[PDB]
């Protein structure tokens, strides 16, 4: 059709079909796959806590927020030798003071971050 | 549940720049 | 003051309990609670019978500067509405049972 | 009198009412149960002390020559009464207070930890040789923390 | 409209352990009044149409008992009481009940002594219950991740006045009425003799066994 | 009030967050606890 761009869903990657018209009587079609990224609603953070057998009700509650770093249709500019991050997965504290905890035994040091309410 | 990223290379250049690629 | 904490706070204690009394109470079927060196604050919402099997505990009622000491072999009844801090300094083991009104 | 420092003790010596308080407005029978055993915080400290002692054993085994790990002793100056030291630390420009938790070597069970440490190293090596990764889900001390929590939960 | 059911035996069938005069007053007057007063408090309310067990739980109101609770709970209690006894009762139970009794009390003889003592020490008006404890709590963090299958056990519980174990989500299996009207015409103040007569001549263990099967199935349905 | 303690604290965490995230649109949010099970299920 006359539409400048048609996006074809996969019947592995989505295909964006765009009509390009160099002159008033000549035109051609450029076919481009895009990225087909799925953000996992499962971010691996069993790395945080040992998943105790019992969990008491807490006023505090952690949250996992998915963050698309760039706006819809906005350009992502790539600086040489640096990779572009598109998605950030931050943890939001919601319900608080933070301070260090140090465990020492026979000249050995191990730092910790204690975040409490 | 799905986001897309088309790759395009864009160069913004001054009007006086010498372009060695044809349209 | 002059009055002991046990008298003031109505903490019944039966130090050196005979085995007959333990079997009359059915202590062998009571649940088990144990701890190491730690500090436990608690407000009793019902009476609790505790038979200490190992170790010792020092009980500091809320706002108090003195303590009550209970050792292995003692049977303690903590009264309802008691607010206290329990202190342990070594391995401790007990058998407990919570008592509602009447009951025991 | 001089020895009367606790108002709650004084009123029990006579027949006087308790010091009144604002009603919490919440029914105690409707609150969630408590399962965090107070001793678990101490078990966690011992768990960290064993793990970092095990790591040094791996990295610098030349230091641990001719001494059984169960025969280790604390350093000269170990005060059992100063297990908690409060202080402050600077992170970049921010200054967060820092607490130091002194731990003894004689309150740790390094004989059982080493066998557990060596057992998991072997499985990690076997996984590596197969082109696979290995993850440890929990250790003996983590299991020890859950059983203390279960006893506290049952009491509640 | 709840109806006063008669006991499952003739009113003369419990003689000489429980006289006809006691049954004439206990069932014909006390139990009858509880049903009659309950029907006046339900008519025109939302308590219409529910079973008696539902009415008892609703009127209990988590401890702030509504006006219908005393009539509703007592009406349920007496119906349970009449089914707990039979003209040829006493003796010993068997089957899964005997296995559970020995598991949770040591032996049947040990259980009988503990049950009799509880019924004797119940001060004032009340009931003494053998119950199957498979309760669930309506609070947070109240579910055992790893049940041990010994947590569903038999218990002896005493209640005052009209209270029954239903209000704590227990499953009652046996009860004895320790209100003085249940025994005063036959034993006067001698409550010990009344309790001993109940456990030796009146208790219906086949009914208790039947109630245990339903309680066990109740817990099984919840676990699935 | 612009000088109120609430206003000062609200503007403070906006800067702390923006130095991490910035202008991006919140796609979808999930609790930590429900974002751990799903990872276990996939693994
Ligand atoms: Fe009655």
């Amino acid at each position: 059709s006359r539409h400048s761009g048609i996006l074809i869903p996969p019947g592995k990657n989505w295909i964006y079909v765009q009509r390009i018209t160099p002159t008033k009587k000549k035109f051609f079609v450029l076919v481009r796959p895009v990225a087909t990224y799925e953000i996992a609603d499962s971010i691996n953070l069993a790395t945080l806590f040992p998943k105790d057998l019992f969990r008491e009700k807490d006023n505090i509650q952690l949250r996992v927020f998915n963050y698309i770093l760039y706006g819809n249709g906005k350009p992502t500019r790539g600086i040489s030798d640096t990779s572009i991050q598109l998605v950030r997965t931050c943890l939001v504290l919601n319900w608080v003071r933070a301070f260090f905890v140090e465990v020492n035994t026979k000249g050995l040091i191990r730092d910790f971050i204690r975040i409490g309410l | 549940d799905r986001f897309f990223f088309i790759p395009e290379e864009v160069h913004i250049l001054p009007e006086s720049s010498a372009i060695m690629v044809e349209n | 003051m002059q009055t002991p904490l046990e008298e003031l706070y109505n903490v019944k204690v039966e130090r050196k309990v005979s085995q007959r009394r333990l079997e009359e109470l059915g202590v062998s079927r009571w649940s088990v609670w144990k701890t190491g060196k730690c500090k436990l604050p608690w407000d009793w919402q019902v009476d609790q019978l505790v038979y200490i099997e190992e170790g010792e505990v020092r009980v500091v009622p809320e706002g108090s500067k003195r303590f009550m000491q209970f050792l292995a072999g003692d049977l303690v009844r903590y009264p309802k509405w008691l607010e206290a801090d329990l202190f342990f300094n070594a391995p401790y083991s007990e058998r407990y049972c919570f008592k509602a009104y009447a009951d025991d | 009198r001089d020895g009367d420092t606790n108002p709650d003790e004084i009123r029990r010596d006579c027949g006087r009412p308790p010091e009144p308080r604002k009603d919490p407005g919440s029914k105690p029978e409707e609150e969630g149960l408590l399962s965090d055993h107070p001793y678990v915080d101490k078990l966690w400290q011992l768990h960290v002390a064993e793990q970092m002692i095990l790591d040094d054993y791996e990295a610098n085994p030349e230091k641990y020559k001719g001494k059984k790990l169960s025969e280790l002793s604390d350093d000269e100056g170990f005060d059992e009464r100063k297990e908690i030291e409060h202080g402050e630390a600077y992170y970049k420009k921010t200054k967060l207070p820092k607490v130091i938790l002194k731990t003894s070597v004689k309150e740790l069970d390094l004989e059982a930890a080493l066998i557990e440490r060596k057992y998991h190293n072997k499985l990690m090596m076997e996984a590596k040789a197969r082109g696979e990764g290995y993850k440890i889900e929990k250790l003996r001390r983590n299991i020890e923390m859950d059983e203390y929590d279960s006893l506290h939960w049952r009491r509640s | 409209g709840f109806e006063l059911k008669p006991p499952p035996y003739p009113l003369d069938a419990l003689e000489p352990h429980m006289s006809r005069e006691t049954l004439d007053y206990h069932w014909g007057k006390h139990h009858k009044t509880y049903v009659e007063n309950l029907n006046k408090q339900i008519v025109g309310t939302d308590l219409d149409g529910l079973s008696l067990e539902e009415v008892v739980l609703l009127s209990y109101n988590r401890g702030n008992m509504l006006p219908a609770f005393n009539n509703a709970a007592q009406a349920w209690n007496h119906e349970f009481f009449w089914e707990s006894i039979q003209p040829g009762g006493g003796g010993k139970p068997s089957g899964d009940l005997l296995r559970l009794i020995e598991r949770d009390f040591g032996s049947f003889s040990d259980f009988v002594e503990r049950f009799k003592a509880a019924a004797a020490s119940n001060f004032g008006s009340g009931w003494t219950w053998l119950a199957y404890k498979a309760n669930r709590l309506d609070v947070a963090n109240a579910v055992n991740p790893l049940p041990k299958e010994e947590d569903k056990k038999l218990v002896i519980v005493k209640t005052p006045n009209a209270v029954n174990p239903l209000v704590w989500d227990y499953s009652p299996l046996l009860t004895i009425d320790t209100w003085e009207h249940a025994y005063y015409l036959d034993f006067e103040n001698r409550r010990i003799e009344y309790i001993n007569t109940f456990m030796e001549k009146l208790v219906s263990w086949e009914t208790v066994s039947t109630r245990l099967e339903s309680a066990m199935a109740r817990a099984a349905q919840r676990e699935q | 009030p612009k000088n109120s303690e609430i206003s000062k604290q609200e503007r403070m965490k906006d800067a702390h967050n923006k130095s991490i995230v910035g202008k991006g649109n919140v796609w979808y949010d999930m609790s930590y606890d429900d974002a751990i099970k799903q990872t276990i299920e996939r693994r």
